[PDB]
């Protein structure tokens, strides 16, 4: 993952 | 089995009198603590930015800038205002399977320097949550570090569940 925080996973 | 139980909303404070147009703009992800652990592949997690853009209807157009595989990544979505100012929900979630309703709450911010934001998932009995440490710059003081660590621990997270991403000079600036 690169967007490992916040609203994780979405789309 | 895998994760730490999501703490009650009582354990999670809210930034009193939250100000929309001042939280707007770019925040660097300088810290992250979550009940979901990592792969530890390669070892360092790159730093990424998140641009909160306030619209007329009080929702946020949320664009996240990351770098991976020789590519700048852009993750665009909408944060719909929740029950209290400083709280957000994730709307427009349909089509591609996985009805993941997200809960967003701004715990604390400077507007000018730092912010800490709680994130909660609700999808299939077991709930994933993380706290994100935002800064207007990439710098991370021991004081801000220790603050964040202690806040994490009070929500039941161990030291090894807290990540401080290495700063990068690509895409995110």
């Amino acid at each position: 993952l690169v967007f490992f925080a916040e609203d994780v996973g979405s789309n | 089995s895998d994760l730490i139980p999501a703490p009650p909303l009582s354990k999670v404070p809210l930034q009193q009198n939250f100000q929309d147009n001042q939280f707007h703009g770019k925040w660097y992800v300088v810290g992250a603590a979550g009940n979901v652990l990592l792969r530890e592949d390669k070892d360092p997690l790159k730093m990424y930015a998140t641009i909160y853009e306030l619209k007329e209807d009080k929702s946020y157009n949320v664009t996240s800038v990351g770098f991976d595989d020789k590519k700048c990544l852009y993750k665009i979505r909408t944060f719909v205002p929740g029950s209290q100012p400083g709280e957000f929900t994730l709307g427009r979630i349909k089509s591609e399977p996985g009805g993941t309703s997200w809960l967003v709450r701004v715990v604390s911010t400077n507007y000018n320097q730092h912010a800490m934001v709680f994130f909660k998932e609700v999808a299939q009995n077991r709930e994933t949550f993380n706290i994100t440490l935002y800064g207007r710059t990439k710098e991370l003081t021991s004081e801000l570090k220790e603050n964040f660590i202690r806040f994490s621990k009070s929500l039941g997270l161990p030291e090894n569940h807290i990540v401080f991403p290495v700063p990068i000079d690509q895409c995110i600036d």
